[PDB]
C-alpha cells in the first residue's frame, strides 16, 4: 500500500508575470487596473448642479445664461463645454484661479 | 520558444538605396553576461548563410560598411545604408539567448534595376532524345529584367498549353538580372507530325514580341 | 582557416535513421561548439542542436525525441542521427561552429554562436529508388546564332533523388553559365538545364562539355555539345 | 495501474481543495483533500488582496481645464508633474503585481512540502519516500488507516515493528531477534527460538 | 579528501554552477549537473529582462539652462524635480537590494532541490555524512556513480548489500528470518541448514 | 539599509502666513499630495515586506 502528496490543477488556467518569469500559467488570477467606466455622471446622495449654458464664472456676474445660479448651492458642480461665462464680448483676468475656487465653493 | 517575427517579409528594394529589417522578439533577449544575443544572417542565392551582425550591433569580420546593426531588448532593426546588386538574397535574425536557436521568418531582397530585354535561344530537340520516344524543345531567355516574362510555344502557329514548364535562375549578384527556361515537352509521335516550332517571347524591355524558330530536322 | 564539410546519404528511406556527418578541416574540434541546423524546402531555418567534447547534447524540443549526436576528436568530425524518419525531415542540413571559451562558465547555459558554416547536405526522405539522370546536349541550329553571341547547353533530364552538378569543361568555362533550378516533372522525376553562353566564333573551334555528376547514383557524365551535322 | 503525486504532476480531479492525499491499498484507490494546508494558503492570498485593495483617502480636484486651455508654460510644468506621477505609479503597479506573484507562487509550493514534511515524520519507520511525492507504506494499512494518515491520528509504534521487519527483509523473509540470554542455546524454528535442550532428549533409531 | 556545499563551494567547477563530485575505486571525479545550474541561470536572466526594459515615456524641457525662468515657477520646478530624484533613487536602491536577495536564495533554493532529489534516489542505500556529501554502502564503480547523475540509480538492484553492510555490530550483518517450514534450523556459513542434518551420525 | 536619512534639504516655497497666488499654490499643493501619497504607500508596504 502507499500514499500520496499532490496538489491540484485544472486545464486551462490563466498566465501572470511574476519576478524571474514572464507569463507563467496558475489556476487563478485576477484583475488590478480598472478600465470600465458608467457613461453617466453617478450623482445620487449628491446635490448636484449642471450649469450648461451657464459658465461657472458666469454665476458671480449674471450673464442672462446664468440666471437660474447667481445663488446657487451644490456638493457636485459639473462644468459643460457649452457653458459661457459672459454676454457680452470679454474675458475674466486670472481666470482658472478663480475657477477652481468656484469649483470647491458648494455654491 | 522563442518568436522571431521579421518584417517586411518581401522587400524589394531600388540598386543604390537604403532600407531596413524589423525583428521583434518575443521575450527580452538579455544574458546573465550583459550581452544580448541576436544576431541577422545572409543567405545569398544558392549558399550558406552568413552572419553579417553579432551581438545586435557588432558587425563580423568581411561584410561591407552599410550594414548596421541596431535594437534594444524587444525591438531590433537591421539597417543596410546602400543596397547594391550584390545584396540580394534572404536575410534572417536569430535570437542566442534562450534554448533553442530560432530564428527570424527571413526577407527576401531583390534589387531592382533598369529594364534589361532578353536575349532569346531555342533548342531543337536531340536525336538521342528521341529515341527514348520523349522530345524536349528548350527555349531561353538570357540575362533580363524584370522577371515577368510571356512564353508562348507556337508549333505550326498553333499556341500550345499544358505541356510547357519553365524555371527562373535567382538574380543575379552583379547586374541583378534573371534568366529563364522554358520546356516544350511532348511525344516523339507528336514530334514528327509537325514541322515549325516557334517561341513567342513578350517582355517590357521588348518593343514588340521576339520569335525564335526551328522547322523540324532541317540542319 | 577553418571548413565545415557535410557528408552522407542523398536519400534515407522513410523511417530509417538518417545519418550526416560534418568533417572538420583546418580546426580542432575540442575548442568549439557544434550546431545542427536544417532548413527545409523554403522555410524557416530550424536548429537541431549542439554538442561539446566532454559531452551534453542540448537540442530542440520538436526533435529531442530522435536526435543523437556525437564527434569524434581523432577524425575531426561532428556527427548527427536522426532516428525514425519521416517526410517532414526533408531539408538541407548544414553543419555549424561555434567559438568555445572555456572560461566562460555561462556559455554552456546560452545556444552557441553561430560562427562558421558548411555548405550544407540535401537529404530527401522518399522510398522511391535512385536514378541516375540522361544528358541530352542542348545545340545551336545549323549556326542559326546570327548574333554576336551563341548559346548552347545540356539536358538533364529523369533522375531522383535532388541533386546534380553541372560544371562546364570541368571548371574551365565559367563566364555565361545558367545552371537552372530543378524541376519536377510529372514523372516524379526531376530534370533541370544547364546552358552558356559563348561568342559565336567559338563553335567548331571550341571544345564543350558539360559534367555531370549525380552522387545519389554514382553516377557521373562528360557530354560534349557541338551544333548538328544536319 | 500506476499513482503520483506532487514532484511531478498536479492532480485535475482535485477539486474539494487545493492539496490533497491519493492512496492505493487492497480496497483500491482513493482522492480526498486535506482541508487544513489548503485553507492556509487560501486564507494568505485572501490576506493579500484585503491589503492591496484598500482605498486611497485622498482627493483631487482639477488643476487643468479641458474646454478652455491655461496658461502654456504653466500647462508643460503640469503635464511634466503628471507624467512623472504616472510614471511612478506605473512602476510600484508592475512590481507589486510581479513581487506578489512570486510570492503566492512560492507561498502555494511552500504549504505542498508542509504536508508532505508532517506526514513523513507521522509515519517515522514505516515507509519509504519513493521520490515522486509519495510514500511506500509497508504494512497494510486499510481505508481506516489510511484516514488515521488524514486526520492526523496514525499510530506508529501500533505497525511499527510489522512495517520494520518487511523494510530489512533479504529474502520473503527479515531481521531476526535475539535469542534470551538466560544460559541456553537456543536453534530458530517457525519463527521462534526454541531451546537446543528439547532437540537432543529422544532415542537413536 | 572531498567536501560538499554544507562547507565551500568548489572552484574547480566550471561546467556549470552545480555537479557531482565523488570518490570511489576509481577515483575523484567532478561533474557538473546541467538541469539544475541552467534553471538558476534562466531565473537569474529572468530578471534582467524585466528590469532592463525600457520607458517610452519622453520628456521635453521645462526649464531654461541658458536664460533662466521665473524664480518662483523655477524654485517649484526645482522643488518638484528633487522630489521625483529622491522616488527614483529609493526606489532603485531598494530593487536591487530586494533582488540580490532573491537572487542569492535563488541559487540556494536549487542546490538543494539537487541534493534532495539525489537523497530520494539513493534511498537506504546512503547515508548523510553532513557536509552535502553521500556515503554510498555498496561499491559503486564510474559506471554507477554517473547513474546517480542521470537519474537511472536503482535502489533495488544494490538494496539489499546496502542495508545489509549498513545494519552492522562487528563486521556482522543482520540475518534473515530462517524458513518457517517446521524444521528447527542452525546457522553455517552465512545460510540456515537444518537441525536435522547434524543429528543422524554416530558416536564414538 | 532604513535608518539611512535623506540628505536632500528642501527649502519653502509655500508661505504660511501670507498666502501665495491661488493657481501656483494650488499646483503646489497638488504636486505635495501626489508626493505624500507615494510615500505613504511605500511606507506601508516596505513595512509590511520587511516584517514578512
Ligand atoms: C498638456 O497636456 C494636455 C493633455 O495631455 C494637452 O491638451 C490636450 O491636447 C490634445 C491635442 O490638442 C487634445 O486632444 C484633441 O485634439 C484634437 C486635434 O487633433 C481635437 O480635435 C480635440 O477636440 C475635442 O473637442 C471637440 C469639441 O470642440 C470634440 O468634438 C472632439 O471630439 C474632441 O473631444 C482635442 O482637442 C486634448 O483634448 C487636450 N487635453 C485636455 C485635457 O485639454 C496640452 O496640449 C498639453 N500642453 C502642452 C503645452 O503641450
Ligand atoms: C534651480 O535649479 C537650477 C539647477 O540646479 C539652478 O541653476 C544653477 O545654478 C548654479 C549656481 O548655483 C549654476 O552653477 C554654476 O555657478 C557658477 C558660479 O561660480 C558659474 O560660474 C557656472 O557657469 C560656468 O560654469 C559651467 C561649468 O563649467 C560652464 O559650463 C558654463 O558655461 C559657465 O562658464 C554655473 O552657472 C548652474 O549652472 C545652474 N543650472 C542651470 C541654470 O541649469 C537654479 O539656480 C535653481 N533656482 C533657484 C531659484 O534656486
Ligand atoms: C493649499 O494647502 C494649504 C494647507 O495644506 C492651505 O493653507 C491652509 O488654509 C486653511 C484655510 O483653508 C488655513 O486654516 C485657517 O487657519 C487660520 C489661522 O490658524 C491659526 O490660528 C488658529 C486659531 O487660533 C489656530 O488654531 C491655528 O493653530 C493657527 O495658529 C484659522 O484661524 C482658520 O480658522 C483656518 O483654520 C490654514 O492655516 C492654511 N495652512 C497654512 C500652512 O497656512 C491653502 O489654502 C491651500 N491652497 C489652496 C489654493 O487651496
Ligand atoms: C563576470 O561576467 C563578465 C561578463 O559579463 C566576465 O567578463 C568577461 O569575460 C570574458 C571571458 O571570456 C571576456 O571575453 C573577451 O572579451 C573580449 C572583448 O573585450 C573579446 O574580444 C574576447 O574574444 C573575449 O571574448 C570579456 O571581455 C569579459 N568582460 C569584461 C572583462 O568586462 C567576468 O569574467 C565574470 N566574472 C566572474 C568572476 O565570473
Ligand atoms: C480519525 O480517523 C479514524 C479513522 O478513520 C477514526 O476512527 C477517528 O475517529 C478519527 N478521529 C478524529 C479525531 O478525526
Ligand atoms: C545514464 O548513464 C549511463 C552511463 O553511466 C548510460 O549507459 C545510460 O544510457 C544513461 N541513461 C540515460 C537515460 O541517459
Amino acid at each position: 500500500d502507499k500514499i500520496c502528496l499532490g496538489h491540484h490543477a485544472v486545464s486551462n488556467g490563466t498566465k501572470v508575470n511574476t519576478l524571474t518569469e514572464r507569463g507563467v500559467e496558475v489556476v487563478n488570477a485576477t484583475e488590478t487596473v480598472e478600465r470600465t467606466n458608467i457613461p453617466r455622471i453617478c450623482s445620487k446622495g449628491k446635490r448636484t448642479v449642471d450649469l450648461g449654458q451657464c459658465g461657472l464664472l458666469g454665476t458671480i456676474t449674471g450673464p442672462p445664461q446664468c440666471d437660474q445660479f447667481l445663488e446657487f448651492s451644490a456638493d457636485l458642480i459639473i462644468e459643460r463645454r457649452e457653458g459661457s461665462d459672459v454676454c457680452y464680448p470679454g474675458k475674466f483676468v486670472n481666470e482658472e484661479a478663480l475657477r477652481q475656487i468656484l469649483r470647491e465653493s458648494g455654491g | 520558444d522563442v518568436v522571431m517575427t521579421q518584417s517586411p517579409l518581401s522587400l524589394p528594394v531600388t540598386l543604390g538605396q537604403p532600407a531596413s529589417i524589423s525583428c521583434r522578439s518575443s521575450q527580452g533577449l538579455a544574458f546573465l553576461d550583459g550581452n544580448t544575443y541576436l544576431s541577422w544572417f545572409q543567405q545569398r542565392p544558392g549558399q550558406s548563410p552568413r552572419r553579417l551582425i553579432y551581438k545586435v550591433s557588432n558587425r563580423d569580420s568581411g561584410v561591407p560598411d552599410r550594414f548596421s546593426g541596431s535594437g534594444s531588448r524587444t525591438d531590433f532593426t537591421l539597417k543596410i545604408s546602400r543596397v547594391e546588386a550584390e545584396d540580394v538574397g534572404v536575410y534572417y535574425c536569430m535570437q542566442g539567448t534562450h534554448w533553442p536557436l530560432t530564428f527570424g521568418g527571413g526577407t527576401k531582397v531583390e534589387i531592382k534595376r533598369t529594364v534589361a530585354a532578353p536575349s532569346v535561344f531555342i533548342f531543337p530537340p536531340s536525336d538521342e532524345q528521341l529515341k527514348s520516344g520523349t522530345a524536349s524543345v528548350v527555349c531561353l531567355l538570357n540575362n533580363f529584367y524584370p522577371r515577368e516574362a510571356k512564353v508562348q510555344w507556337k508549333v505550326d502557329n498553333a499556341l500550345q498549353s499544358g505541356n510547357s514548364q519553365e524555371s527562373v535562375t535567382e538574380q543575379d549578384s552583379k547586374d541583378s538580372t534573371y534568366s529563364l527556361s522554358s520546356t516544350l515537352t511532348l511525344s516523339k509521335a507528336d514530334y514528327e507530325k509537325h514541322k515549325v516550332y516557334a517561341c513567342e517571347v513578350t517582355h517590357q524591355g521588348l518593343r514588340s514580341p521576339v520569335t525564335k524558330s526551328f522547322n523540324r530536322g532541317e540542319c | 582557416q577553418v571548413q565545415l564539410q557535410e557528408s552522407g546519404p542523398g536519400l534515407v528511406k522513410p523511417s530509417e535513421t538518417l545519418s550526416l556527418t560534418c568533417t572538420v578541416s583546418g580546426a580542432s574540434v575540442s575548442s568549439y561548439f557544434w550546431s545542427w541546423i536544417r532548413q527545409p524546402a523554403g522555410k524557416a531555418l530550424e536548429w537541431i542542436g549542439r554538442i561539446y567534447t566532454s559531452g551534453n547534447t542540448k537540442s530542440n524540443p520538436s526533435l529531442e525525441s530522435r536526435v543523437t549526436m556525437s564527434l569524434d576528436a581523432s577524425k575531426d568530425q561532428f556527427s548527427l542521427k536522426l532516428t525514425s524518419v519521416t517526410a517532414a525531415d526533408t531539408a538541407v542540413y548544414y553543419c555549424a561552429a561555434g567559438r568555445l571559451d572555456y572560461s566562460d562558465t555561462t556559455g554552456y547555459y546560452k545556444p552557441p554562436p553561430l560562427d562558421y558554416w558548411g555548405q550544407g547536405a540535401l537529404v530527401t526522405v522518399s522510398s522511391a529508388s535512385t536514378k541516375g539522370p540522361s544528358v541530352f546536349p542542348l545545340a545551336p541550329s545549323s549556326k542559326s546564332t546570327s548574333g554576336g553571341t551563341a548559346a548552347l547547353g545540356c539536358l538533364v533530364k529523369d533522375y531522383f533523388p535532388e541533386p546534380v552538378t553541372v560544371s562546364w569543361n570541368s571548371g574551365a568555362l565559367t563566364s555565361g553559365v545558367h545552371t537552372f533550378p530543378a524541376v519536377l516533372q510529372s514523372s516524379g522525376l526531376y530534370s533541370l538545364s544547364s546552358v552558356v553562353t559563348v561568342p559565336s566564333s567559338s563553335l567548331g573551334t571550341q571544345t564543350y562539355i558539360c559534367n555531370v555528376n549525380h552522387k545519389p547514383s554514382n553516377t557521373k557524365v562528360d557530354k560534349k555539345v557541338e551544333p548538328k551535322s544536319c | 495501474g500506476a499513482i503520483a503525486g506532487f514532484i511531478e504532476n498536479g492532480w485535475e480531479g482535485l477539486i474539494d481543495g487545493w492539496y490533497g492525499f491519493r492512496h492505493q491499498n487492497a480496497q483500491g484507490e482513493g482522492t480526498a483533500a486535506d482541508y487544513k494546508s489548503t485553507q492556509s494558503a487560501i486564507d494568505q492570498i485572501t490576506g493579500k488582496l484585503n491589503r492591496l485593495i484598500e482605498k486611497t483617502n485622498q482627493q483631487f480636484e482639477l488643476i487643468d481645464n479641458e474646454f478652455n486651455e491655461v496658461e502654456k508654460q504653466i500647462g508643460n510644468v503640469i503635464n511634466w508633474t503628471r507624467d512623472s506621477i504616472t510614471e511612478v505609479w506605473s512602476y510600484n503597479a508592475e512590481l507589486l503585481v510581479a513581487m506578489e506573484n512570486q510570492h503566492t507562487i512560492d507561498l502555494a509550493d511552500s504549504e505542498m512540502d508542509k504536508l508532505y514534511e508532517r506526514v513523513k515524520r507521522q509515519l517515522r519507520e514505516n515507509a519509504e519516500e519513493d521520490g515522486t511525492g509519495c510514500f511506500e507504506i509497508f504494512h497494510k494499512c486499510d481505508d481506516d488507516c489510511m484516514a488515521s494518515i488524514r486526520n492526523n491520528t496514525y499510530d506508529h509504534s501500533k505497525y511499527r515493528e510489522e512495517a520494520m521487519q518487511n523494510r530489512i527483509q533479504i529474502d520473503g523473509s527479515g531481521y531476526i531477534p535475539e535469542a534470551p540470554r538466560d544460559g541456553q542455546a537456543y536453534v530458530r524454528k517457525d519463527g521462534e527460538w526454541v531451546l537446543l535442550s528439547t532437540f537432543l532428549s529422544g532415542r537413536l533409531v
